[PDB]
Parts: C-alpha cells; sequence; structure tokens
C-alpha cells in the first residue's frame, strides 16, 4: 500500500516506508484503532466534527 | 456568501467573527482553542491593532444567547512574502490573548498534513464556505452566518473558464462563473472546509474574486497546504511583544 493511492487506505494520515511499509497517523485528540488504519475520538471535542449532528446519529 | 443558506446554529463550529471597535471585519477559522486562521489582507488598515476581537460561537448577530466567546487578538503573523494591497500569499495566523471553551458550539476545524491536503484533501470536489458578509455584490452583509457549497477547479481550468491578478501556486479557485453562488466582501479570512471520512478539514480562506459573484469569474481561496508547515512551527513559538509580526516565508 501506498500512500498516494486511496490514502493508503488510512482514515487520517499516512506515510510510506522503507520497503512495502505504510503507517497511518491521526491528528491530536484522535487515536488509531487495532486496523491500523481507522481513528477514533480520545476526546469530548475532537477537530473537524460536529457535536450536534454526532448526537444526532448516536 | 452569495446563493448560499443560513448554516444551522452550531453546524459551523470553526467559525470566527473579527470585530474591529465592534465593527465586523473579517471572518476566521478556529484550528485548535489559541489559533485561528485569516486573511493577511483584514489587516492591511488596522491603525489600532488593540481593538482587534476575535468571537466564537457565533451565530445570529441581532441577539445574545450565551454561546458566543469573544478574545482580543494577541498577535497577527503573516508571511514576509504577503505585500499589502495585494492578493498573493494572503494567510494570517492569529493568537488570542486566553483560550476559548470548546463547547457544541465551538469547536476547531482540523488543519491537516500537507501531504494528506495536497495527495487527498486538494480531488474532494465540493467545500463548504461561511461568512457573515454581503449577500449580494454592492448589498447589505447577513446576520445570520450563511454556508454555500462550491467546487474546486484545477487552476489549468479556471484560467481556461474564466473571462487582473494571476491564480498563484498560493491559490485555487471554487465556485460557479454563472454569477448563482459566491463568497463576498465581508466573508474574507473564512474557511474553506473540506470532508473526508468523517472529519472536516482547513483548505482553503476567502481571498479574492471580481466582484461578487460576477459572471465569467470564480471565487478565489488561499491554498492553505502551502503554509501547514509554516503554521505548525509558529504555533510552537513563543509570542513577541507588538501585535503584527511578520514571519518568514517559506
Ligand atoms: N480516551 C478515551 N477514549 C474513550 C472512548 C470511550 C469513552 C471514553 C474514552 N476516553
Ligand atoms: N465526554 C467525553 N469524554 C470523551 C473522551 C473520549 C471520547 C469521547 C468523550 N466524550
Ligand atoms: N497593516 C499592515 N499589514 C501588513 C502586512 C505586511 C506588512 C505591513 C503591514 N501593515
Ligand atoms: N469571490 C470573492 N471572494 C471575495 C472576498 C472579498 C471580496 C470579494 C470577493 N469575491
Ligand atoms: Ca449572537
Ligand atoms: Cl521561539
Ligand atoms: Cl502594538
Amino acid at each position: 500500500l501506498i500512500c498516494v493511492n486511496e490514502n493508503g487506505g488510512c482514515e487520517q494520515y499516512c506515510s510510506d516506508h522503507t520497503g512495502t511499509k505504510r503507517s497511518c497517523r491521526c491528528h491530536e485528540g484522535y487515536s488509531l484503532l487495532a486496523d491500523g488504519v481507522s481513528c477514533t475520538p480520545t476526546v469530548e471535542y475532537p477537530c473537524g466534527k460536529i457535536p450536534i449532528l454526532e448526537k444526532r446519529n448516536a | 456568501i452569495v446563493g448560499g443558506k443560513v448554516c444551522p446554529k452550531g453546524e459551523c463550529p470553526w467559525q470566527v467573527l473579527l470585530l474591529v471597535n465592534g465593527a465586523q471585519l473579517c471572518g476566521g477559522t478556529l484550528i485548535n482553542t489559541i489559533w485561528v486562521v485569516s486573511a493577511a489582507h483584514c489587516f492591511d488598515k488596522i491603525k489600532n491593532w488593540r481593538n482587534l476581537i476575535a468571537v466564537l460561537g457565533e451565530h445570529d448577530l441581532s441577539e445574545h444567547d450565551g454561546d458566543e466567546q469573544s478574545r482580543r487578538v494577541a498577535q497577527v503573523i503573516i508571511p514576509s512574502t504577503y505585500v499589502p494591497g495585494t492578493t498573493n500569499h494572503d494567510i494570517a495566523l492569529l493568537r488570542l490573548h486566553q483560550p476559548v471553551v470548546l463547547t457544541d458550539h465551538v469547536v476547531p476545524l482540523c488543519l491537516p498534513e500537507r501531504t494528506f491536503s495536497e495527495r487527498t484533501l486538494a480531488f474532494v470536489r465540493f467545500s463548504l464556505v461561511s461568512g457573515w458578509g454581503q449577500l449580494l455584490d454592492r448589498g447589505a452583509t447577513a446576520l445570520e452566518l450563511m454556508v454555500l457549497n462550491v467546487p474546486r477547479l484545477m487552476t489549468q481550468d479556471c484560467l481556461q473558464q474564466s473571462r487582473s491578478p494571476n491564480i498563484t501556486e498560493y491559490m485555487f479557485c471554487a465556485g460557479y462563473s454563472d454569477g448563482s453562488k459566491d463568497s463576498c466582501k465581508g466573508d474574507s479570512g473564512g474557511p474553506h472546509a473540506t470532508h473526508y471520512r468523517g472529519t472536516w478539514y482547513l483548505t482553503g480562506i476567502v481571498s479574492w474574486g471580481q466582484g461578487c459573484a460576477t459572471v465569467g469569474h470564480f471565487g478565489v481561496y488561499t491554498r492553505v497546504s502551502q503554509y501547514i508547515e509554516w503554521l505548525q512551527k509558529l504555533m510552537r513559538s513563543e509570542p513577541r511583544p507588538g501585535v503584527l509580526l511578520r514571519a518568514p516565508f517559506p
């Protein structure tokens, strides 16, 4: 997998590593799940999410 | 904003209103609790730098509902390459004097990594632009916050479809050339926000155009991806005396 195609499969940020290696990362206020691609909020108000809508579908 | 709709209260929670002596100046984007991104040109005619206020949680300008949070702007940081009265490098980083409190109505927009922004976000066709600017060319400004969805053009196609400053690599075009839908005066400095897999990111800053919703022309936005490292470095720096700071770019 490579970051220039389909975001490396990452939900957020992607780093290419020497070889056929890729690492996904998440923004502050999120952590990477064991799938190695998804980001989940670690705080009440993570950036880029709209609380009234997140609650409207919780 | 011309041809958009009211942003329902709390759905544009990163939107900032900048005031000078209580009067509407510009918009801006909150990116964490003490930092706001706006447009350099918003500050071309500031006389007393100590009367700039940032308001978060704002929606309807005719009433106070208690979700609003005002802060003094302690620093306006502008790149060395910006020249007053011109269009290129139209970006400013504003330090608030005290953090805002994150709430349902006050939330930062994510400042993305450069590669992610260049390789991924730059290809998301539509993004949202917002503000309390003019609802019409030569018309009154909005009392309620407006938002508009606009498509992004590759610069080659912007130049081909348009019919005066260049569109530099520090800019991009977005919107419509039929005169129906645009950002306008007063929206300057506000967010062009891009959704990707459930999260929103800052990709542009309301910057300039030929009038507002002028047929044959598109809106122009500062290409934030060019400034990510410049911004990140300034956010790790200690404050300096004096509100206006010019900082080397790159
Ligand atoms: N960091 C963190 N992640 C959480 C997920 C569910 C509830 C509380 C949590 N705190
Ligand atoms: N209130 C609260 N605290 C949280 C921490 C992590 C994820 C979600 C959360 N909601
Ligand atoms: N007001 C104002 N804004 C400026 C931006 C760059 C250099 C000088 C400036 N003066
Ligand atoms: N498209 C567009 N963006 C603008 C920002 C300030 C003034 C006029 C403008 N027209
Ligand atoms: Ca209000
Ligand atoms: Cl420093
Ligand atoms: Cl000063």
